């Protein structure tokens, strides 16, 4: 099987300007290699195929380059609207059905640093005998944050998880909850519940916490 | 045009059998290899098997071999799907897919259809408040719901500008949650209401809870 | 009856040339359309269908619309290893309720230089 390297994985371009998307192969692909597009929540779409050809009804703005190993989708004038996953696919080698591993295309802007907040569960929760603890870091840029769960200044793995909204259409900002589940049981045990943020918006990680009471 | 539409998707219980059928139109079904392509929620693409033009001539990835039958109908210009023994694993989004020739790249790809794998019943979610400081931010924890979607709004859509509402998680117990926030002036905290209305259709549930600071 | 003769048994093309697949029928009886395919089985698989169908990398050699014709050749381009195999010529019969099957040429092996 040949092996397609699509790269990078992420790729941030300010608006307006050019995209340049690679995408590689292990041995000579020809010129067999197709380009698909994929937005958030929708199917896919071709763009191009035979590497330089666009299909029916794509924009001149999407255009394929390149022969043999090395192939490039360019994106001329990048609207917020081009914002999605592309896959690259060889057809040169039995078996077509084979993807790349796509690379995420999103609109770059000045770094932003989050807004720290901190949510002790609820009493009405805590009846039902499960305790959520939500930290949000709110509207920053970019997307690259490490949040880290303490409790009673101890380090915390596997009872969490992250949600992440998709880009703001207009200021290109994210944002981002973490919730730390504990049993009323575990929780009601420990008594300082920190979340700690690095991003590289913030000169030293900053956190919050509380403590029961 | 060339229209590529699956359906009878829906939520499934583990073992249960379920049928795609992608219905096809704007060119001639039978003279093309037709493909099934799959997609785990935030996943890349994973291709799930290919049909013949005559139907006799089937592939299938290994991580759905023995389970999965594809099928065709010329007559009726119609893909199928068979899905035997699921289980959690093949909650995707299956996409039917034209391909250009016999041995080529995807041609047209369809809307796709969902389809849920899940012992969990349909239930309705459990809203709980997330009070603010003690500028400042508030919202609601929305939780163990089943099935996706439900829908949050902030006093009746009055409230919009720098709302956040999150992307669902599966929770290791078979049900969904996710939290909405909301940015607002600190000045405005036990003056104005703050309420989250939480409908989820799929349970014909209405909570609306206002969330207001500790004491 | 009719006989249907691809005249090349082997066929060497270079990655990226068009190859010319040959077949001639003898009669024109009985009527029906004529198809290629790769592979001879029920796995085999549609590379041209005269009736009906848009195959956008295979020509005809000669105009199949036209009766009176009896040449089956077809040009494929860019070929590829993906292309490897054997193409039979397949004469089909009748239409209704379906094209059935008639005969086939012998086979022209396809393959492909490294």
């Amino acid at each position: 099987e040949t092996v397609l390297t699509q790269s990078p994985a992420t790729l941030s371009v300010s608006p307006g300007e050019r995209a340049t998307l690679s995408c590689r192969a292990s041995q000579t692909v020809g010129s067999k290699l197709a380009w698909h597009q994929q937005k958030p929540g929708q199917a896919p779409r071709l763009l191009i195929y035979d590497a330089t050809n666009r299909a029916t009804g794509i924009s001149d703005r999407f255009s394929g380059s390149g022969s043999g190993t090395d192939f490039t989708l360019t994106i001329s004038s990048l609207q917020t609207e081009d914002s999605a996953v592309y896959y690259c696919q060889q057809y040169y080698y039995w078996p077509p059905y084979r993807f790349g591993g796509g690379t995420k295309v999103e609109i770059k802007r000045t770094v932003a640093a989050p807004s720290v907040f901190i949510f002790p569960p609820s009493d009405e929760q805590l009846k039902s005998g499960t305790a959520s603890v939500v930290c949000l870091l709110n509207n920053f840029y970019p997307r690259e944050a490490k949040v880290q769960w303490k409790v009673d200044n101890a380090l915390q793995s596997g009872n969490s998880q992250e949600s992440v909204t998709e880009q703001d259409s207009k200021d290109s900002t994210y944002s981002l909850s973490s919730t730390l589940t504990l049993s009323k049981a575990d929780y009601e045990k420990h008594k300082v519940y920190a979340c700690e943020v690095t991003h590289q918006g913030l000169s030293s990680p900053v956190t919050k916490s509380f403590n029961r009471g | 045009d060339v229209q590529l539409v699956e359906s009878g998707g829906g939520v499934v219980r583990p073992g249960e059998s379920l049928r795609l059928s992608c219905a096809a139109s704007g060119f001639s079904f039978s003279s093309y290899a037709m493909n099934w392509v799959r997609q785990a929620p935030g996943e890349g693409l994973e291709w799930v098997s290919r049909i013949n033009s005559g139907g006799g001539g089937t592939d299938y990835a290994e991580s759905v071999k023995g389970r999965f039958t594809i099928s065709r109908d010329n007559s009726e210009n119609t893909l199928y799907l068979q899905m035997n023994s699921l289980r959690a694993e093949d909650t995707a989004v299956y996409y039917c897919a034209k391909q250009y020739d016999w041995n080529s790249f995807f041609d047209y790809w369809g809307l796709g259809a969902l389809v849920t794998v899940s012992s969990a019943s349909t239930k309705g979610p459990s809203v709980f408040p997330l009070a603010p400081s003690s500028t400042a931010a508030l919202g609601c924890l929305v939780k163990d719901y089943f099935p996706e979607p439900v829908t949050v709004s902030w006093n009746s859509g009055a409230l919009t500008s720098g709302v956040h509402t999150f992307p669902a998680v599966l929770q290791s117990s078979g049900l969904y949650s996710l939290s909405s926030v909301v940015t607002v002036p600190s000045s405005s905290l036990g003056t104005q209401t703050y309420i989250c209305n939480v409908n989820h259709k799929p349970s014909n549930t209405k909570v609306d809870k206002k969330v207001e600071p500790k004491s | 009856e009719l006989q249907v003769i691809q005249p090349d048994k082997s066929v060497l093309v270079a990655a990226g040339e068009t190859a010319t697949l040959r077949c001639t029928a003898t009669s024109l009886i009985p009527v029906g359309p004529i198809q290629w395919f790769r592979g001879a089985g029920p796995g085999r698989e549609l590379i041209y269908n005269q009736k009906e169908g848009h195959f956008p990398r295979v020509t005809t050699v000669s105009d199949l619309t036209k009766r009176n014709n009896m040449d089956f050749s077809i040009r494929i381009g860019a070929i590829t290893p993906a292309d490897a195999g054997t193409y039979y010529c397949v004469k089909f019969r009748k239409g209704s309720p379906d094209d059935v099957e008639f005969k086939s040429g012998a086979g022209t092996e396809l393959s492909v230089r490294a």
